[PDB]
């Protein structure tokens, strides 16, 4: 139940799905896990320290797994929008 | 295009009178399709548009 709020995910210039960084958010005063099978992109802290705008790094797409987001291969040039 | 998405709907039916007349569509882009309702309590809640009561409300907001 108060899980089912909205966060912001990571778009792409790849034309796929947006996707969740990592497989947790908070809202709702909570801090959520995505459910299993959620699409992701598992970020190295390198990677998240230079994360902007636009696409800067090759992003790891995976999917959620019990809070882990499990790397399936893919890269996609993934980027924030405020 | 906006980058707000929804991870998860809300399980059950909310009565309208427990919900305010917010409301907007995640975009087409999100891995999973939701409208953005508030309720009483400003709290967000996340429903699958595919789902008839969801539709119900989106209509009589409409027609407030």
């Amino acid at each position: 139940a108060r899980c089912a709020c909205p966060a912001r995910h990571l778009n792409n210039t790849n034309g796929t799905v947006l996707k969740l960084l990592g497989c947790h958010y908070f809202c709702n005063g909570t801090l959520c896990t995505a459910p299993d099978g959620y699409p992701c992109y598992n970020l190295t802290a390198q990677q998240v320290r230079t994360l902007t705008t636009y696409p800067n790094t090759s992003c790891a797409v995976g999917v959620c797994m019990k809070g882990t987001c499990v790397k399936n291969g893919t890269m996609e040039q993934c980027f924030k929008t405020p | 295009t906006s980058t707000t998405c929804c991870a998860r709907f809300i399980n059950k039916k909310i009565p309208k009178q427990r919900l305010e007349s917010y409301r907007r569509t995640t975009s087409s882009h999100c891995p999973r399709e939701a409208v953005i309702f508030k309720t009483k309590l400003d709290k967000e809640i996340c429903a699958d548009p595919t789902q008839k009561w969801v539709q119900d409300f989106m209509k009589h907001l409409d027609k407030k």
